[PDB]
RNA sequence: GGUCCGGCCGGGAACUCAAAGGAGACUGCCAGUGAUAAACUGGAGGAAGGUGGGGAUGACGUCAAGUCAUCAUGGCCCUUACGACCAGGGCUACACACGUGCUACAAUGGCGCAUACAAAGAGAAGCGACCUCGCGAGAGCAAGCGGACCUCAUAAAGUGCGUCGUAGUCCGGAUUGGAGUCUGCAACUCGACUCCAUGAAGUCGGAAUCGCUAGUAAUCGUGGAUCAGAAUGCCACGGUG
RNA sequence: CGAAGAACCUUACCUGGUCUUGACAUCCACGGAAGUUUUCAGAGAUGAGAAUGUGCCUUCGGGAACCGUGAGACAGGUGC
């Protein structure tokens, strides 16, 4: 699970639009609760692979998922070197 | 409780059950993705669970509408 | 002509004007009597100009910003002392003999680490 | 009430900058401000230059990084133009976008 | 309205008649004494059927005690067994929402013991 | 510890110029809330009032008088083993030790109210009758008798 | 100054605010103290007082303690392997405790209708009002809002008028009858929450594990990240007290 | 506890399905234009088909974006 998936994201991340999120604006409408055609939904739902939203995701300045901060777009070991360089502009002395 | 708007159905299982439907006197079908809900025309026959520590039968009689077959799966001796 | 007040107190954020004469204790458009009508401490916002005979002398007017009665009952203090200090210099004497010139700004060197005071250095009769 | 949110590294640099608009921007026409600060950000700064790992070598550095809101209450061309004509003077960052 | 049901209000006022009957929605109770609409005060005797037979047929499709009590029993079949929604939980004769609510069962159902 | 900062200064109460009724509600408070406990407090005064529609209040300290110590015990080994030795509690800690007497009584003592607690037990200390008057007593009965031992 | 009753929009610079450059409190002068040393007390005068407070730096010396799960690297690893691809699942049982964390034992309580005031925060892998359909978890319409404009608090106390009458209830959510949902391959033998029926221990427990001295523990709330996500963990400042 | 989500989850582990230059990344050898859309299989990895496409320098040389198969060198892990 280290470089892994990201041979299968790559080829299909980019097309979420034509997948579903441009390519339901008209039949996808009355596809809805709100709407009530049973029918429909069901025959878009066959894509499985690409269905969004859905990325399993690439924290490029860590090699490999040592998880991922998402509010820092760093992997969850790499925090001290902020201290070093200022990409976290409010860490300083800690709040303990 | 969580099928939490309608139904739904394991997939790769109620695909494969047309041979066993068909004439349905045959011997028993089985599953491991035990998140399995079926359907109401396996009716008369006997589906099977992965347990997980061994496989189990089940009898679909003549009453069958209401939950996942995990409502007859052994996981671990419950004391 | 006229004189002014403000204050910062648990926590308001509140305000006072002093006018020339009729003796009065209005918050924007309400009487005193009516914004503290039971907090007991309603009594100290008027109490060091009815010495100096403010009932045709002086008159008096609190606006507000964090409504929060409990503060402004005193963050008014500082307020009509810092109002008083340009009408009468003589009352700087007065409204510290009796403590209405003083601001909230005091710990007691306290716990920091876990013991619950922390300035005062060990301490003998020798060692 | 259009808000140019003026910003520099250094006040030396915004002070200069602010200055000319007030005069300038304001001549036929709005009362335009300038002097008006923000959050001002005069934090201290640290970055790694160690020869080797060993001690501190993280010279610790302070900054100003000073901002102000420039604001015109009329778009009125015939009295704000010299502030679009200071295109030339690219080291101040002037966020004029509402 | 000469409602079906086992018990009766014994010279409680209203607002506490109405919700000691053996099943009647206490959040509607508030309501539904205006709905009739009658006082706070009264000791239910006073209605003489008739002060109330003033909302009988929304009453009578209403599932006042004695299906609440048994027949709303028949209202689970269709969802009862194996196969997909609700369950066959409620056959096997256990507690059903409870964490790992299977495991409770020993007062239930036969165990008792631990 | 060698500094002279040591106790609190309050305020006196809102309607008679006192430090007594003042504390006396600050003992009596038992989840902070203040202001309503000191309007409470208030109409304990005036529930002690009713009992001869007179300033009662001139009766406050003829109770407290027999509630008032002189002893305090506090942690004492000093002879190798428990050697009490009492000494008296100072001149201002006198009526401020009767409040926690009147309190610790109140919390469960079974009367109408919460003033009415306040105002039959300062009725009973005043006729010498009061729970305080008997918990000032024990601790008289033990520490100051043991004057003669010390 | 106009009011068509909203700082509404005229209209001007007292102060909060926002805030940059910065600035002012010293035994300063008054009494007592003693050696007119010491310094310790009250006070002129004050927004602090004898570090004024709160953060902070945390030298050698730091337990032969760590960070040995980003450290940075010298001595040394397994390598048919401790190397890398990919669908399943099952950790929670239950006798045992024992505690950490939760509470329920009713009037210095709440319960029912009605009334007076703060904000600490996080916020385009965003946050979203008014406004439509509502028993409500939850649907829809969408103004807006990038850093006092949008929004999530309309803290809980408290106060005025009613109702119980000390009563296992009216309060106990232990929980179990049915009903539903926001996502998902995914929660069921696995959750998380909602609507109505209800109601397991309940009535003040002993011994003996340390909370917590001050603006500090009872008391009185709101936020955040990990992360396709539900922590009771912890984490930080406000305030009746 | 690390775990701030031990039911896709940064995989322990119980396994089964692939491998041991492996997922990722080079230096030369002969060659290729790069991709969009469903249908049937399969638990995932992966398997069997059907259609639609053809870019920039332009010495027509050498290649780019960018995909290949074949060489010799050659890849890694919280192990305290």
């Amino acid at each position: 699970a280290k470089q892994s998936m990201k041979a299968r994201e790559v080829k299909r991340v980019a097309l979420a639009d034509k997948y579903f999120a441009k390519r339901a604006e008209l039949k996808a409408i009355i596809s809805d609760v709100n709407d009530r055609w049973n029918a429909v939904l069901k025959l878009q739902t066959l894509p499985r692979d690409s269905s969004p939203s859905r990325q399993r995701n690439r924290c490029r300045q860590t090699g490999r998922p040592h998880g991922f901060l998402r509010k820092f777009g760093l992997s969850r070991i790499k925090v001290r070197e902020a201290a070093m360089r200022g990409e976290i502009p409010g860490l300083k002395k800690a709040s303990w | 409780r969580s099928l939490k708007k309608g139904p739904f159905i394991d997939l790769h299982l109620l695909k494969k059950v047309e041979k066993a439907v068909e004439s349905g006197d045959k011997k028993p079908l089985r599953t491991w993705s035990r998140r399995s809900t079926i359907f109401p025309n396996m009716i008369g026959l006997t589906i099977a669970v992965h347990n997980g520590r061994q496989h189990v039968p089940v009898f679909v009689t003549d009453e069958m509408v209401g939950h996942k077959l995990g409502e007859f799966a052994p996981t671990r001796t419950y004391r | 002509n006229q004189y002014y007040g403000t204050g910062r107190r648990k926590s308001s954020a509140a305000r006072v004007f002093i006018k020339p004469g009729n003796g009065k204790i209005v918050i924007n458009q309400r009487s005193l009597e009516q914004y503290f009508g039971r907090e007991t401490a309603r009594m100290v916002v008027r109490q060091p100009l009815e010495l100096v005979d403010m009932v045709e002398k002086l008159d008096l007017y609190i606006t507000v910003k964090g409504g929060g009665i409990s503060g402004q009952a005193g963050a008014i203090r500082h307020g009509i002392t810092r109002a008083l200090m340009e009408y009468d210099e003589s009352l700087r004497s007065e409204l510290r003999k009796a403590g209405f010139v003083t601001r909230d700004a005091r710990q007691v060197e306290r716990k920091k680490v876990g013991l619950r005071k922390a300035r005062r250095r060990p301490q003998f009769s020798k060692r | 009430r259009i808000r140019i949110r003026l910003k520099a590294f250094d006040h030396r640099l915004i002070d200069q900058a602010t200055a000319e608009i007030v005069e300038t921007a304001k001549r036929t026409g709005a009362q335009v401000r300038g002097p008006i600060p923000l959050p001002t950000r005069k934090e201290r700064f640290t970055v790694l230059i160690s020869p080797h790992v060993n001690k501190d070598a993280r010279d610790q550095y302070e900054i100003r990084t000073h901002l102000r809101l420039v604001d015109i209450v009329e778009p009125t061309e015939k009295t704000v133009d010299a502030l679009m004509r200071l295109d030339l003077a690219a080291g101040v960052d002037v966020q004029i976008s509402l | 309205a000469r409602i079906a049901g086992i018990n009766i209000p014994d010279h409680k006022h209203a607002v506490i008649a109405l919700t000691s009957i053996y099943g009647v929605g206490k959040t509607r109770s508030k309501a539904i004494l205006a709905a009739a609409g009658i006082a706070e005060d009264v000791k239910i005797s006073e209605l003489s059927e008739g002060q109330i037979d003033t909302l009988r047929d929304e009453v009578a499709k209403f599932v006042v005690e004695g299906d609440l009590r048994r027949e709303i029993s028949m209202s689970i079949k269709r969802l009862m067994d194996l196969g997909c929604y609700r369950g066959l939980r409620h056959r096997r004769g256990l507690p059903v929402r409870g964490q790992r609510t299977k495991t409770n069962a020993r007062t239930r159902k036969g165990p008792r013991k631990p | 510890r060698r500094r002279v900062i040591g106790q609190r200064k309050i305020l006196p109460d809102p309607k008679f110029g006192s430090e007594l009724l003042a504390k006396f509600v600050n003992i009596l408070m038992v989840d902070g809330k203040k202001s309503t406990a000191e309007s409470i407090v208030y109409s304990a005064l005036e529930t002690l009032a009713q009992r001869s529609g007179k300033s009662e209040l001139e009766a406050f300290e003829v109770a407290l008088e027999n509630v008032r110590p002189t002893v305090e015990v506090k942690s004492r080994r000093v002879g190798g083993s428990t050697y009490q030795v009492p000494v008296e509690v100072r001149p201002v800690r006198r009526n401020a030790l009767a409040m926690r007497w009147i309190v610790e009584a109140a919390r469960k003592r079974g009367d109408k109210s919460m003033a009415l607690r306040l105002a039959n037990e300062l009725s009973d200390a005043a006729e010498n009758k009061g729970t305080a008057v008997k918990k000032r007593e024990d601790v008289h009965r033990m520490a100051e008798a043991n004057k003669a031992f010390a």
